[PDB]
Order: C-alpha cells, then sequence, then structure tokens
RNA sequence: CUAGAGUCCAUAUCAACAAUAGGGCGACCUCGAUGGAUCAGGACAUCCCGAUGGUGCAGCCGCUAUUAAAGGUUCGUUUAACGAUUAAAGUCCUACGUGAUCUGAGUUCAGACCGGAGUAAUCCAGGUCGGUUUCUAUCUACUUAAAUUCCUCCCUGUACGAAAGGACAAGAGAAAUAAGGCCUACUUCACAAAGCGCCUUCCCCCGUAAAUGAUUCUCAACUU
C-alpha cells in the first residue's frame, strides 16, 4: 500500500537516495544540461527548481548558504548560483527547467530523460513543437473563431 | 398449463428436489410444492432433464 | 490507424479558445436547468405508503466533529451534492422488474475522455457527461422528468439514509490483513511461517472448498452502509451531513437513498416527494438546517440541568 | 464539590428496616411525578451494612449505626481535607534511595 | 488498560493496601468479557496472599477526550458485596463513575477530591 | 515440487504463442519533420538528439580548454561565437567561446 | 419386558435377570524415501441460545422428554489435577483432520551416568543428560449484501408464595464478540497506513396447542 507518498525509493536507502539526486544537480549545476535515467531525473527536477528560489535569497542570507553548501558539493558553483542562475531568473516564478523524454540507452534499454536549465549557452533542444497555425484544422477553427467573435459584439 | 399438473398420490409433499452451490453448507433440499410455487415450470424441465440421453446433445 | 486526442492538432492560437469555448457552453447548459418547474414538469404525486422517491449522488468531502445539546460528540461525513441531475427514466414494463427505474448522474466531466455513444447521449439530454450513473428503484407516482437538477435540500434532517460507494483499493494482501488471521508466532523456531495461512482444508477431501479464505485482492468493490442518520443540511452548498463515516476516499462519488431498515420504513410522509423544487417554492429554505438536538455554532454555550 | 445538592445519612435498626425504607422511598418516587427524569436503582442490595440510593441531585446513605461509627460520613461532606481521618493520613513520601 | 499480571496502585487507607515492603499487588483476573479494564470496571488483587477484589479508578492508558488521565494505574479495594475496604480516598478520582452502571456511590460518598 | 509428467508440445504451443505473450503493434511512429528519421510521438528523434550532443560535446570541450583547470568555474555569462561573429550589443562582460565552425542553421543566433 | 426402588404408587425419575435393534483378532494394500500453533469442513447421539409436552412443576431454581446444528462454546500453574471466570466452557468423524504450512515428545540411533543382568563382549516395556532430512509448484482444486449474546432498569418487589423468597411477556439503556467500513479527534505516526480509536449491522422456523366434525385437533373431508 502505497499511497500518497510522493517519494521514490532509490539507491541504497535515504542517506544514499539524497547523495544520487546531489551528484544530479551538482552536474545539473555545472553542465547546465545532463542525462539520466527518467525516473531519477523527475525526482531531481523538484530540487533543482527550488535552488534557484534558495539563490534568489540572496548569498547574505545565511540559510540560503548553508543550503547551497550542503547541496553543491564542488564550492566554485556557489558563486555561480547565487551570481549567474539567480539574476537570470529573478522575472521568472517557475519553470525554470524543462525536462523531455530521448531514446532509450543502449546498455540496458533504460528509460532516458534530459533535463536542463532554461536560458542556457548550449544549442537548443529539438524542442516539440505543436500544429502551425496555417493548417485546414486550425483555419477552420479560426475562421469559427471570428465568427463567433463578429456575433457576439454586434 | 405446467403449473397445472398432478402429481399421483403424496408426490406433492414427499419427492423433494436437492441442490448444491458447492459452497461449505450450501447443501439445499425443497420439496415439489416449494418448488413449483417458486418456479412453476421448474418440475417438467427437470423431469425431461433426467430422461433425456446423458451426452452433449441434451443441453 | 492511429490514436489521437482532442488537442493533437490544434495551434497555440486555438488551445485556450477552444478550453473557454466549451467551458461556456457547459455552463450555460448546466445554468438552462435550473427552472425545472416552468420547463413542463411532470404530474406532481402527493405522497402515499409504500412509495420509494429518487436518491442522490454526492461527492465526499471530509469529516468535522459535531456536538448534541445532549453533550455527546459525533462524526460527520461531509457529502456535498454537485451537478445531480435526472437523466432518463424506464418504466415499470420496459424495465422488466418489479418496480420502475431512474438514472441519476453528477460530477460533470471532460468531454474530450468519453465515449461516442456516451457523447452523443448526452448531446440530446443538453447537460454535461457526468462521471458516474446510478440507478435507483422508483414507484409510478415517483417519476421526475430527465434533465431535472437535484440537491441536497431532497433530504432532510433527523432522516435515515444509505450510502454506497467502493471502497479503498489495498491490492493484494495476505490472510492477516484481508481475513485478520491470527499468523504464527515469531520465534520459538518458527522457520518462514509468521503470516502463512497454514492449513487450507482437510486432507480426506483431497480438494479446496470453494470460497476458501485466502490470499488476494482487497477492496475496490461497492460496499453499503446502512441506518446513517443526516444531522445537518447544507443549503448554500449542497452539503449533507450524514453520521458516522461512509466507504470510499476522499472526493469520491457516493449514491445517496432512502434507508431500507424496516425500522425506518413509512418515514418519507412529511419529505418532499419526489423532490424539492427551490425554483417554485414560496419561501427561501434557510442557510443550514439543523437537528433538534444538534447545538448551533452560534448558540451560547451548552448549561446542562 | 461537584457531587450533588443534598447528602443524606439514615440509620436502621436491622437490614430488613433499611430495605423497607429503600423500596418506600422509591415506591413513591416513580409513582408521584417526575417521568422525564430516569429511574433509579437501589444500590448496595447485597451488602447487609450499607444501603445507598442516588436521585438525580439527592442521595441518602441508608447504613447501621455501626457502620456509620466505622465509615464517618458527616464530618467529611461538612469539613473538606479538615477531617481527622483525612488529617491522619500521611502525605506522599515518593520512597528514596537506600544507604 | 489494566490486564491479568498488571502492577497497580491502591490509594485507600485500607491497612491490606499498605505494602511495608513497597510491593505493589498485581491484578489476576478482569471481571469482563474482553479482559480490558477501563474506568469504573471490577477486577481481583493477589495482594499479601489474598484473593482480594477491586475497583479501577484510574488508569495510564488514554481515554476519551475531557477526561482526565492518570499517569498511575489506580484502585480501591472493595469487599466480596460492595463495601470498599478503606475508610476515605485521598488521591483526585473521576467523577464519571456517576455516569456509569454500578455500585459507584459507596466510593464516592468517601472520596474527596474530583478531578 | 517437482513436474509429474512430461508437458507435450502441444501444450506449450498454447502457451508460448498466447497473444498476449506476442509482441504489440505499436501505433505511435512518425517520420521527423527536419531529417525523415523515425520517432516516437513522445520521445526526441535519435538522430537530432545524438547531433545536438556532438555539438554540445564540442563546445564543452572548448569550454574546458578556455577553463584550463577544475574548480574555477566563472561567474558571468557565457555565449558561443562561431566563424565570422562578432560581440553583440547584449553581449558584454561575459565569456566568449570561439568554435572553429560555420554557426548550424538551427543554432539560432538570439 | 414390569421384578424391585421412589412414604402410598411400575412407568415424576431410577432400575435387576433377560430380550430386540443400531454405531465403529485378521495380515487384504504400502519394505525401489503424537501434543501444540494456524486454518478449519461435516454429523447430532444438543454444553449454551430458541419453541413445546410431563413432573414428587406454588413462584424462583431443578429433573425428564420432543423439535431445532442459523449462532456461540474463556484465560492461567504444573506435567489430568485446581485457580479464576462464563448464557456454555459438548460428544465425535475428518489418514495426529491438517508437518512439500510450522513446531514440543514418543516409536530409537551414533556419546555418557546411576540401579539391575551377564565371566566377558554387551543388554534392560527402570531413571537421566545431549543429539541434522531437503524441496525453485508440473497437473487437479481454490484465491471479495439478513448478528448474536450477557448485564442493568421498567413492568415489579407485580403474579405466585403464610413467610422465606421471587418471575413472566412487551419496552428502554449499556456492554462484549462477530461481519462490513473509516481517519474528525486519541495513539503508533504524519501529503499516508494502522489500532489501542470511531461508525453501521435488517427474515421465519412448525415440537405442539386448540374449533367444527363423520367411519374425537383430521396419515377423514376441514378452521386457527
Ligand atoms: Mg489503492
Ligand atoms: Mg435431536
Ligand atoms: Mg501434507
Ligand atoms: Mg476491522
Ligand atoms: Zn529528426
Amino acid at each position: 500500500i502505497s499511497h500518497g507518498r510522493v517519494f521514490r525509493r532509490m539507491g541504497l536507502g535515504p542517506e544514499s537516495r539524497i547523495h544520487l539526486l546531489r551528484n544530479l544537480l551538482t552536474g545539473l549545476v555545472r553542465h547546465e544540461r545532463i542525462e539520466a535515467p527518467w525516473a531519477r531525473v523527475d525526482e531531481m527536477r523538484g530540487y533543482a527548481e527550488k535552488l534557484i528560489d534558495y539563490g534568489k535569497l540572496g548569498d547574505t542570507n545565511e540559510r540560503a548558504m548553508r543550503m547551497a553548501d550542503f547541496w553543491l558539493t564542488e564550492k566554485d558553483l556557489i558563486p555561480k548560483l547565487f551570481q549567474v542562475l539567480a539574476p537570470r531568473y529573478k522575472d521568472q516564478t517557475g519553470g525554470y527547467t524543462r525536462m523531455l523524454q530521448i531514446p532509450n540507452r543502449s546498455l540496458d534499454r533504460a528509460k532516458m530523460a534530459v533535463i536542463e536549465y532554461k536560458g542556457n549557452c548550449l544549442p537548443p533542444l529539438p524542442l516539440p513543437r505543436r500544429d502551425s497555425h496555417l493548417t485546414l484544422l486550425n483555419q477552420l477553427l479560426q475562421g469559427l473563431r471570428q465568427d463567433l467573435r463578429q456575433s457576439q459584439e454586434a | 398449463n405446467t403449473r397445472h399438473i398432478a402429481f399421483s398420490g403424496n408426490k406433492w409433499e414427499q419427492k423433494v428436489y436437492s441442490s448444491h452451490t458447492g459452497y461449505p453448507g450450501g447443501f439445499r433440499q425443497v420439496t415439489a410444492a416449494q418448488l413449483h410455487l417458486r418456479d412453476p415450470v421448474a418440475i417438467v424441465k427437470l423431469a425431461i432433464y433426467g430422461m433425456l440421453p446423458k451426452n452433449l446433445h441434451r443441453r | 490507424k492511429s490514436g489521437t486526442w482532442w488537442d493533437e492538432h490544434l495551434s497555440e492560437e486555438n488551445v485556450p479558445f477552444i478550453k473557454q469555448l466549451v467551458s461556456d457552453e457547459d455552463k450555460a447548459q448546466l445554468a438552462s436547468k435550473l427552472c425545472p418547474l416552468k420547463d413542463e414538469p411532470w404530474p406532481i404525486h402527493p405522497w402515499e405508503p409504500g412509495s420509494f422517491r429518487v436518491g442522490l449522488i454526492a461527492l465526499k468531502l471530509g469529516m468535522m466533529p459535531l456536538w448534541t445539546k445532549d453533550g455527546q460528540k459525533h462524526v460527520v461525513t461531509l457529502l456535498q451534492v454537485q451537478d445531480c441531475h435526472v437523466l432518463k427514466y424506464t418504466s415499470k414494463e420496459n424495465c422488466n422488474g418489479k418496480m420502475a427505474t431512474l438514472s441519476v448522474g453528477g460530477k460533470t466531466v471532460s468531454r474530450f475522455r468519453k465515449a461516442t455513444s456516451i457523447l452523443e447521449f448526452y448531446r440530446e439530454l443538453g447537460l454535461p457527461p457526468k462521471q458516474t450513473v446510478k440507478i435507483f428503484n422508483i414507484t409510478d407516482n415517483a417519476a421526475i422528468k430527465p434533465g431535472t437538477p437535484l440537491y441536497a435540500a431532497h433530504f432532510r434532517p433527523g432522516q435515515y439514509v444509505d450510502v454506497t460507494a467502493k471502497t479503498i483499493g489495498k491490492g493484494f494482501q495476505g490472510v492477516m490483513k484481508r481475513w485478520g488471521f491470527k499468523g504464527q508466532p515469531a520465534t520459538h523456531g518458527q522457520t518462514k511461517t509468521h503470516r502463512r495461512p497454514g492449513a487450507v482444508a482437510t486432507g480426506d477431501i483431497g480438494r479446496v472448498w470453494p470460497g476458501t479464505k485466502m490470499p488476494g485482492k482487497m477492496g475496490n468493490i461497492y460496499r453499503t452502509e446502512y441506518g446513517l442518520k443526516v444531522w445537518r443540511i447544507n443549503t448554500k452548498h449542497n452539503i449533507i451531513y450524514v453520521n458516522g463515516s461512509v466507504p470510499g476516499h476522499k472526493n469520491c462519488l457516493v449514491k445517496v437513498k432512502d434507508s431500507k431498515l424496516p425500522a425506518y420504513k413509512d418515514l418519507g410522509k412529511n419529505l418532499p416527494f419526489p423532490t424539492y423544487f427551490p425554483d417554485g417554492d414560496e419561501e427561501e429554505l434557510p442557510e443550514d438546517l439543523y437537528d433538534e438536538n444538534v447545538c448551533q455554532p452560534g448558540a451560547p454555550s451548552i448549561t446542562f440541568a | 464539590m461537584r457531587y450533588t445538592d443534598y447528602f443524606v445519612i439514615v440509620s436502621g435498626t436491622s437490614t430488613r428496616h433499611l430495605h423497607a425504607m429503600a423500596f418506600y422511598v422509591v415506591k413513591m418516587y416513580k409513582h408521584l411525578k417526575c417521568k422525564r427524569d430516569p429511574h433509579v436503582k437501589i444500590e448496595g442490595k447485597d451488602t447487609d451494612d450499607w444501603l445507598c440510593v442516588d436521585f438525580g441531585s439527592m442521595v441518602i446513605h441508608l447504613m447501621l449505626p455501626e457502620t456509620r461509627e466505622i465509615y464517618e460520613l458527616e464530618k467529611l461532606w461538612t469539613l473538606r481535607s479538615y477531617d481527622d481521618q483525612l488529617a491522619q493520613i500521611a502525605p506522599e513520601t515518593v520512597p528514596e534511595d537506600f544507604i | 488498560a489494566i490486564q491479568k499480571m498488571t502492577r497497580v496502585r491502591v490509594v485507600d487507607n485500607s491497612a491490606l493496601g499498605n505494602s511495608p515492603y513497597h510491593r505493589a499487588p498485581r491484578c489476576i483476573h478482569v471481571y469482563k468479557k474482553n479482559g480490558v479494564g477501563k474506568v469504573g470496571d471490577q477486577i481481583l488483587l493477589a495482594i499479601k496472599g489474598q484473593k482480594k477484589k477491586a475497583l479501577i479508578v484510574g488508569h495510564c492508558m488514554p481515554g476519551p477526550r475531557m477526561t482526565p488521565r492518570f499517569d498511575s494505574n489506580n484502585v480501591v479495594l472493595i469487599e466480596d458485596n460492595g463495601n470498599p475496604v478503606g475508610t476515605r480516598i485521598k488521591t483526585p478520582i473521576p467523577t464519571s463513575l456517576r455516569k456509569r452502571e454500578g455500585e459507584y456511590s459507596k466510593v464516592l460518598a468517601i472520596a474527596q477530591n474530583f478531578v | 515440487a517437482a513436474p509429474k509428467n512430461r508437458r507435450t508440445i502441444e501444450v506449450n504451443r498454447c502457451r508460448r504463442r498466447n497473444p498476449q505473450k506476442l509482441i504489440k503493434v505499436k501505433n505511435n511512429i512518425d517520420v521527423c519533420p527536419e531529417c525523415g528519421h523515425l520517432k516516437q510521438k513522445h520521445v526526441l528523434c535519435a538522430y537530432c538528439y545524438e547531433k545536438v550532443c556532438k555539438e554540445t560535446a564540442e563546445i564543452r570541450r572548448q569550454i574546458g580548454k578556455q577553463e584550463g583547470g577544475p574548480f574555477k568555474a566563472p561567474t558571468i555569462e557565457t555565449v558561443v561565437l562561431y566563424t565570422g561573429e562578432t560581440p553583440s550589443e547584449q553581449d558584454q562582460g561575459k565569456r566568449i567561446i570561439e568554435r572553429d565552425r560555420k554557426r548550424p542553421s538551427w543554432f539560432t543566433q538570439n
């Protein structure tokens, strides 16, 4: 019975689970784009999202500094988080990361995923795009929108 | 007119029809009068079934 | 040859337009049924002994403590009635049963996730599709025209009702959790036997009796609770305060109807028949309908005699 | 005191006498008035020395005079924690360690 | 709360209940179908080589709301017919014995404190 | 427990060739609009994802070569520049990465 | 069957000598692997609950009989005895019911001691200590709605009874167990699961007791 259990059982235990997530987060901070098993990416996504919120608090805030010290194994990334990532997302209130599914790796056919921070300098990923507005279905619905729009204003 | 059938003698209250549902304590025995009141056509249906050949054609 | 969903080919400028368009239509359809007594209602007959009226479908919100003037505390389940309507009526002869049936639904859901046959059935009815549909056995004089809305005022305080819903599933479980077996001692030489069922039958039969208590799935089945009274009814939010606990998890749909207990028969004499019609009512109901024994929150503190 | 309004002590001569008093008072109580309040059971029927009956606001303890001297009840209901036997008992000591 | 072989504290001033060795008597039988003793139930005590019946007034196990909870299990000794063994009660006792059905007026009369 | 009798090939065929044991046909396969290679609806195209990684790897190789040592993460933004390119008006005070290649068509410049 | 007990009195109950019925030593299969725990299925020759005759049944208790197996039939010390309870702590069948579910002893073993026999080696239906079988499920079979009981009160200290004593039926309250659910509180604990916590729980039982009435409650026609 697992009702309302929002944390996956991964690694060798609760300590190992945190350590595995921490290593993924550190690589995500340093390289700005990493690929990992799909389940591990999804679990780490929440921690990555909350890091910027602590980063927005400012480096002078002692709570954020202690949190950044634990969650960043490499100490050189702490100045980057407080002076690069946080200023970049100061106008953005959420959705700092986007997660996508990639073809399974050939080693063990595992479900693979890629997570990266928005606004990176890396070449853009082939993001899936919705249908263009010029297609037959969109044009017909657009015509319905206009005729409905002209009906209410008159 | 299967409801208005007649039994010779006391077969109405002497003859019984026993069936088992398969569950423990599931043995149920009812008399002809109880069965006829519950199902007017059960008596004729069961009588023919026992006299038909006992093969796949009976169904 | 390939599956599809509603917004697969929609552009960025069309998705919000479609989402609001169906939302506006759903609200318009729901609001068009707020006056059943003016849209050619079916004839209304006076209550008679041995008459069965239609029930309700509600959503389980939660529980709160409730006290009485006697001084005892009773827990009450919050059953909220939302978007409850009568769908279709089947006569006694057509339904080849002893009593006629009535179909009731509730908790309107999206049209994009419904079968084509279900969608067209709701299209002629002029109502958004409901999540669940239940069948209530009624008499001829208790017929209600399809499309008529229903509210929590259909019941009254001091009335005993019955609630049926699917229980909380628990998946595959052992004999100890499923049937409450005593198990085996944890020490004193026991080897891999702490939750095992043990013997299943006797050796002479050489088989296993059908219906034997065995490990397997638990829950996710329909159970009914009887003899639950109504302590309070909220008119504004259409909420029923049924005594005790009811089967099912939170935010689950529960079918409610009058109690079938023999001691509670012939108690619908003063209850609304066939249902409550707020539009045609001469007076406006109070905000909350309490029980005689229920102490109001605003009432002064109880001092016993 | 949060117990009652009136406390009554009655002395008798024989065990039948208190029983006779007990049945007489309850018979009048049930017959005379007060359908609303619940009935009252006789307490101490098997106890020959002591018998009691507790109404809604009045309680009576029918006991022999010898029991009255053994079970002194008058001072306790007039003197709270000032009784001779209550003053006789030792207070809480919380036994200490040895050597 | 109280079951077989459970140590209890005697609160009345009965000479039997006073232990010179500071040894607490333990219950040997609970007079109920399920063998579980809550406030106001009747049990049996094997104290000083004697099998004396007793009445429990308080237990450490939590009960219903607004009901006082004691940090120790308290008992009062009664005769075979209902009369208390001790003369008076010093420790506070619950008032719920009035509502409960049974012979509780004897102990309440000799009780001193209410909680 | 050991088997009592040898299972016949007729029984084994009924079990091994069961319909649920068979591989189900996938109906979520479509051609990539850009490169024309097959891809799943909910999965990124293998051809396009792999070509982005190789460019990312090349840029990251240039990142480390210009970096020249661990624990020296810059505290400024980074912008990659290709051949025949100049810093932009908004590209000031940010680390510049030089790639000895022509900017890809899919790599749109901000 | 009616000798004899039961003051009298076969047949309220008990029962002699007898008679008639029913119940579960042989070597027929196998010499090529008992106790408790848990789960119980079934019979009634009924321990408790229910209905009804008789009584040496005043009433409470009792004894005996008929019918009824839907439901229930406790926890401890020692190795059946008594300790406390209960409406009751039933008799059995089921390969010890059940060891490919588990686990004390015995049928006994490889070591040893005491008592006894034997020249000895070594033995004992005397006692004692210590002491190893395993298994991945192939097949059959199986794997999700009607409740009972105790106590207290009222009737009632009523009927009955000279007193001692002490009920029925109907109704009410409370508790326990069982079945099915739940997390508002308490608690183990915290987006949840669970109980020590809380909520709900609804049919009859045909043994006989009587009217009318022929050759009188009717394997006569008939009524309750
Ligand atoms: Mg579930
Ligand atoms: Mg019998
Ligand atoms: Mg076996
Ligand atoms: Mg349960
Ligand atoms: Zn592609």
